[PDB]
């Protein structure tokens, strides 16, 4: 537990990747439901969600060069969701729009590292290698399925004046009984709607990231129930059949009704490996980044890691000494761990180089490693 | 890949708005009544009402105003649509021959724009110099009401004002003046607008943007000579006229939120006011200035959801909750102190929250029993053909259920009344009902922090035994505190020749966002008594429960459980399945099982007998609102979703390949206009082209018929359609396609695999020319069978003989 | 399963200077590649029970790696540049031996060659 005088803003900003980058602000957006023909990157191998932030480093030549005639274009590269990854198969993604990047010279070879976000999910249509090596995807843009509210076409015309709104339980009691009236003239009563209200569940939600995080949702979480439910599932640390399956979900209501029923079932994570080996539990996750306990993080040989943050964490040693060299958390010093059991590479732990820095430490666990488990 | 065919056997009978005026004729008064998709134009005499014409239209009537413009003779009469089909409409009559022709006509929505929380809002400027809407947030619309202006061409107009409560054109004003009632983070107020037509722009209103109630809702436009606007909230009634600034706060209209109004007189002297509890009252306006405001409890009504003052002190009181009224206002009061005396009741079935088949009398004849209204005008409805015989068995209470019981003569319905919480301990009744004046009645055994609080309202279970003859309350069994009773079912289980009645429930706590802790009681109805014989502890809610081959299927939460009824009679678990989503539906259909969400996720199981679990059929996940299911035939499930629509998914049981043999093809879509809220098997006529019948309850009291068609027959009837629209002049001039396209805000599709029963009902009405028109030019026998008048003739009334 | 001993680093019978090469080769190129970031791959032996790979030190028959190189710059193992030069040479030529054009490691390799011929082009005259 303890206190935190971190600074969450560093990490977000991804300082290991070098001096500052040339930062773009234009925003390039298809129309939904309209076809695009992207390119896709070999090496990337992870689940993106829309408004993740994706970090990577490439020196491949043709990397390189796609990197720049992507730059030179609309700055958007598809990430394919692999079911099946060692077949290259994939039906599903997400569009990942590039907002910095820095090619740095006085290098053995031509390295680009590359900041880019999530934006839009999507259909795969057609995958085609072309001559070059490099492949292109023909893609079906997958539009947000917003449904309006439950009472609207039950609405009685004389409380039409009543449905704008100007001790939290009382208010949230208020709330049901008076939006959710029109509900005494279905088969279904108040509670039921209430399940299936955007907002309700939106409160659950922030009241179990408040059990996280500090940061109050005044201004960091989203009003937006998709911007919210997107936010929420970049860090959830599930495995990725269940990524995948959230990312299947349309319907911002349905997305965030799965996201709390994930937040209530599973509460302990285990070694994926080991299945039998709890790492950590639901409490010690806390949240060290803005965007939320878990957060995409690139290493130097250019591999993508999900890195959850958690105060403690079980059956776990520790291989090595301590290293600052291109640590995620400047200020952190990190340890690679393994499990007990299995020997498999779980997470690091981080420890803080300066001894007023808090907290003292910490632990870092990619999501590839770990799996959710109900007892 | 469907054919189906839907037709209508009962109007809507709810009321959702009228008016008075001279539609008909300069001297003649007249009452328009608007009920969903019909409008009522009857005549105001010194009797009653003398009805003059009734007219459907290809919408759902949400603005309905009247207003005479310069030149006019008589008065026109202003519609828009749910699907914003506006149109302006002219009463003609030569003889005997009423015609509704159409003076103009035209879509009003905009390519972009979200629809206001609160909804449709159409006003019209008082000088007749345009008519405003508000359908989006941040724009006003305006039609300019000139001569040239057939198509209602509009301009929008920017609202910096996005949330606008209420609005009303204001009387006395050189330029069209708005004035509304908006919210914004400093709270609500009121501000006021001129609409300029040259710079088709606002300009600065007559007076300034004052704060008002935090629940300010109503906005009525006084006429002149007083001029200004009232301002009606929760607790005080205000009035603004430039330096004329009134309040009052009247203890008496606290009780309840004022939902409704309608001037008295043409002067704006007197108004009446409708609150949600049926309560009306009398607001007085004294005097060249408005001296005072005045609050006069009149009486009780009906749950207003409208009012109109015909002449002579007769008001009718439109009610879409309860029956509608005519009702008698007198100078002095009664010997109770109510002012208002009832003259005359019309029947009202909506809402309709679920129905059953029974065959009381005759046998062959088949009967319809509904639990209609809500609140005080809840009550149950039985339904024969003679058009149509109904009975009314007021309750006084909510009922949200019900089933029959043969053996025991008798039905069983779940209700539920609203209680106040007491000043010492506990709670209070508003009104005697059915579950508090039975001949006997009960309470559960059994097996809460922050308890009680000040007057709130809460709500209490019964299930009503209730004899079939005489419909009496016979028995009223109270279920447990902070318990809800979701489904209920009468059954025979297992090797037991006793019938039982089977409620499940749910434990409903303010701190539970989702129940955790349901009920299954089974209890036995005998010798005038209900006692309980089974109890099971189930670890949710109870939302649906169906005999399944003389075992128990229940739906908690998101698990599928089947029972199995044991010699001790006591209720043994089977078997499971456990789902992605919640059971919120549940149908059965020999060893098939239909399970659904309320966003329209749909299950198809199997149960396997050899094996002693369920196996999955198929499934098909596409978001949207539902609120009724049934089983049409071993492959085809009709439903009923969002925006008024029905539509109907098919199975391939041989198919092909087993990742398409686990997909529900949607091989239906049509728009009803209406809400489904039961699907039942049965049917009323005395027991041909149709298979199957499936009745199903709205929320308006529309009541229709479904049934399956022939491949050939839909053809005809699809072709018929066709024909019948281009031959059918219809009112306010809207496409029949459009009106039946299944329509929501995010996608519009052309109906598919339905048969609109009432445009092809509509053929024997037309004229014999016509008939030869629709006939001209027109494959059960392999190649092509010609057809003549006489035999679609016979065809529609064989079609029409079915309900 | 062999995975030999590393090579030596000291040898007391050797004799040893401080040579401007080779005080160059330590302060400014082994410095320099062994804080670059694709560094880590060479800076300890090849642990070929680890990484699963039999047939390493069957193929590589000089084993060379920068934390050997380090050590025996630090203990002054060397007597000119040719053979810190020619050390590193064949750290590179095994890496590229062993493995297949555009392998990861072998552009990383590449790259760090790279670097090394760039610095070793600046290598200073003899004290
Ligand atoms: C299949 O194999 C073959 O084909 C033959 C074979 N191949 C290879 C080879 C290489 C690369 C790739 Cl790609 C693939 C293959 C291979 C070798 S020898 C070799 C090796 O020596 N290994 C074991 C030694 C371990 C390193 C010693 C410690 C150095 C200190 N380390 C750092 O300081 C750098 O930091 C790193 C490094 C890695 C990962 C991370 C970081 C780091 O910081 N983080 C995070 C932490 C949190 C944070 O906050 N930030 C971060 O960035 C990381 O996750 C290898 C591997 N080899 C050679 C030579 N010839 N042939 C082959
Ligand atoms: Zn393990």
């Amino acid at each position: 537990p303890n206190i935190i005088n971190f600074d969450t803003s560093l990490p977000t900003s991804h300082t290991y990747l070098g001096a500052d980058m040339e930062e773009f602000h234009g925003r390039t957006l298809h129309d939904d439901d309209s076809c695009q023909v992207i390119p896709v990157l070999p090496q990337v191998m992870m689940i993106l969600i829309p408004g993740q932030t994706l970090p990577l480093q490439l020196f491949h030549p043709q990397e390189v060069s796609m990197v720049r005639n992507l730059i030179q274009k609309d700055r958007t590269f598809a990430v394919l969701a692999y079911s099946n990854v060692q077949e290259r198969e994939a039906q599903f993604g997400t569009t990942a729009e590039i907002y910095a990047y820095r090619e740095e010279q006085d290098f053995g070879i031509e390295i680009v590292k590359v900041k880019a976000i999530g934006r839009q999910r999507f259909k795969v249509l057609e995958l085609r290698t072309q001559s070059d090596g490099i492949q292109q995807a023909k893609v079906q843009i997958l539009p947000e399925c917003v449904l309006p509210s439950t009472m609207s076409a039950v609405q009685l015309e004389s409380l039409n004046k009543c449905q704008i709104f100007p001790c939290s339980y009382k208010w949230w009691q208020k709330y049901q009984k008076r939006k959710f009236h029109c509900a005494n003239l279905t088969s279904w009563p108040r509670w039921l709607y209430s399940l299936y209200d955007a907002e309700t569940l939106m409160d659950r939600i922030k009241k179990q990231l408040r059990e996280w995080d500090e940061n109050l949702k005044d201004d960091s979480l989203p009003s937006n129930p998709i911007d919210f439910s997107y936010r929420v599932a970049a860090c959830l640390p599930i495995d990725d059949v269940l990524r995948i399956q959230l990312l299947k979900i349309g319907s911002a209501i349905q997305r965030l009704r799965c996201e709390l029923d994930i937040m209530n079932k599973c509460t302990s994570l285990c070694c994926k490996q080991c299945q039998e080996t709890e790492i950590t539990t639901k409490n010690e996750i806390f949240s060290l980044s803005l965007c939320g306990p878990m957060a995409a993080y690139v290493n130097p040989h250019g591999y993508v890691h999900e890195t959850l943050t958690v105060y403690k964490a079980c059956n776990l040693n520790l291989i090595g000494r301590p290293s600052t060299e291109h640590s995620w958390f400047p200020g952190y010093a990190w340890t690679v761990a393994q499990c007990k059991i299995c020997a498999s590479h779980i997470g690091w732990k981080f420890t803080a180089t300066k001894k007023d820095m808090s907290p003292q430490k910490f632990w870092g666990l990619t999501r590839s490693a770990l799996l959710p488990t109900i007892p | 890949m469907s054919y189906n065919y839907v037709v209508t056997a009962q109007k809507p009978t709810a009321v959702n708005g009228c008016v008075t005026g001279h539609f008909t004729s300069a001297e003649d008064l007249n009452l328009l009544i608007a009920k969903n998709t019909r409008l009522e134009i009857y005549v105001v005499t010194a009797e009653g009402l003398r009805p003059v014409k009734e007219v459907g239209m290809y919408g759902k009537i949400a603005v309905m105003e009247l207003f005479r413009p310069k030149g006019e003779s008589k008065d026109l009469l202003f519609i828009l649509t749910a699907k914003y089909n506006a149109c302006i409409l002219e009463y003609k009559q030569s003889g005997e021959s009423i015609d509704i022709i159409t003076r103009a006509h035209g879509n009003v929505q905009d390519r972009i724009g979200r629809p206001s929380e609160t909804g449709i809002i159409g006003i019209i400027d008082p000088e007749c110099r345009m008519i405003g809407l508000r359908l989006y947030d941040g724009l006003f619309k305006v039609i300019p009401l000139d001569r040239d202006n057939k198509e209602l061409k509009a301009f929008n107009i920017r609202l910096e004002e996005l949330h606008v409560i209420d609005v009303k054109f204001l009387y006395g004003c050189q330029a069209p003046t708005i004035c509304f009632v908006y919210q914004d983070p400093q709270g609500r107020h009121v501000k006021t607008y001129e609409v300029s037509l040259r710079e088709k722009e606002f300009n600065k209103g007559p007076w300034k943007q004052e704060n008002v109630e935090a629940e300010a809702s109503m906005v009525i436009a006084v006429p002149e000579p007083f001029g200004g606007a009232i301002i009606i909230g929760q607790e005080s009634i205000t009035y603004h006229n430039g330096d004329k600034y009134l309040a009052i706060a009247p203890p008496i209209i606290k009780q309840s939120t004022i939902v409704c109004h309608n001037r008295v007189d043409p002067n704006g002297s007197r108004y009446l006011l409708g609150d949600m509890e049926g309560r009306l009252f009398m607001l007085l306006l004294e005097k060249v200035t408005l001296k005072d405001l005045r609050v006069e409890l009149l009486g009780e009504t009906s749950i207003a959801e409208c009012l109109t003052y015909l002449d002579n002190g007769v008001v009718f009181v439109g009610s879409r909750l309860g029956d509608s009224q005519l009702v008698k206002l007198n100078v002095d009061s009664n010997e109770q102190g109510s002012y208002v005396v009832a003259m005359e009741t019309f029947t009202n079935l909506g809402p309709i929250v679920d129905m059953c088949v029974v065959d009381l009398e005759r046998q062959g004849q088949g009967q319809l029993v509904t639990c209609s209204g809500a609140f005080k005008e809840g009550s149950l409805r039985i339904i024969r053909n003679g058009k149509l015989h109904i009975r009314t068995v007021p309750l006084y209470e909510s009922p949200r259920k019900i089933c029959y019981q043969e053996v025991s003569q008798c039905f069983g319905v779940l209700s539920s009344r609203i209680e106040v919480q007491d000043t010492s301990g506990g709670t209070t009744a508003l009104r005697p009902s059915a579950s508090t004046q039975a001949l006997s009645s009960s309470v559960s055994s059994s097996k809460a922090p922050h308890e009680t609080s000040f007057g709130e309202e809460v709500e209490v279970h019964n299930l009503l035994i209730i004899d079939q003859h005489t419909f009496e309350v016979l028995h009223a069994h109270q279920f447990l505190q902070n318990e809800y009773a979701l489904s209920l079912v009468s059954c025979k289980l297992g090797k037991d020749p006793n019938t039982y009645f089977i409620v499940g429930t749910a434990m409903v706590y303010p701190e539970e966002a989702e129940p955790k802790q349901g009920r299954i009681v089974v209890f036995q109805y005998s010798d005038g008594k209900l006692q309980t014989v089974a109890e099971k502890e189930v670890k949710g809610a109870v939302y649906s429960m169906v005999e399944f081959n003389g075992k128990l299927l229940a739906s908690i939460n998101s698990t599928v459980r089947l029972y199995e009824w044991t010699t001790e009679k006591e209720l043994r678990t089977e078997c499971n399945h456990y789902n992605n989503i919640m059971a919120l539906y549940l149908k059965t259909k020999g060893d098939f099982i239909l399970v659904g969400d309320l966003m329209r996720s749909v299950l198809l199981l199997a149960y396997k007998p050899m094996e002693g679990n369920f196996e999955e059929i198929a499934r098909d996940f596409n978001p949207n609102w539902m609120s009724a299911v049934e089983i049409l035939d071993d492959d085809n499930f009709l439903g009923a979703e969002n925006a008024f629509n029905l539509f109907v998914c098919q199975k391939d049981s041989a198919a092909t390949t087993d990742e398409e043999r686990q997909h529900l093809q949607e091989v239906g879509l049509f728009h009803l206009g209406e809400f489904v809220n039961v699907f039942c098997h049965g049917s009323l006529v005395m027991q041909t082209p149709t298979q199957g019948s499936v009745l199903f309850g709205t929320v308006n009291g529309m009541i229709g018929l479904v049934t399956s068609l022939s491949e050939s027959w839909y053809n005809l009837l699809l072709d018929m359609q066709n024909r019948l629209n281009k031959v059918i002049k219809s009112v306010g001039k809207i496409e029949h396609s459009f009106w039946r396209s299944f329509h929501t805000e995010r996608k519009t599709e052309p109906a598919t695999g339905f048969i609109d029963g009432d445009l092809i009902e509509s053929f024997l009405d037309i004229s014999r020319p016509k008939m030869q028109e629709v006939v001209a030019n027109l494959d059960g026998s392999g190649m092509k069978r010609e057809a003549t008048a006489d035999d679609l003739i016979k065809v529609v009334e064989e079609l029409t003989r079915i309900h | 399963s062999m995975n030999p001993p590393p090579p030596e680093t000291s040898n007391p019978n050797k004799p040893k200077r401080q040579t401007n090469q080779l005080q160059y080769l330590l302060r400014v190129v082994l410095k320099t590649l062994w804080k670059h970031q694709f560094a880590w791959p060479f800076q300890q032996p090849v642990d070929a029970v680890k990484l699963n790979l039999p047939d390493y030190y069957k193929i590589i028959k000089t084993p060379m790696d920068m934390g050997t190189i380090k050590k025996r710059l630090e203990n002054n193992y060397y007597w000119n540049a040719q053979e810190c030069i020619q050390d590193f040479n064949t750290m590179f030529t095994n890496c590229y031996i062993y493995n297949k054009p555009g392998d990861d490691i072998v552009l990383m390799a590449e790259a760090l060659e790279k670097l090394f011929l760039q610095k070793i082009n600046e290598l200073p005259t003899e004290e």
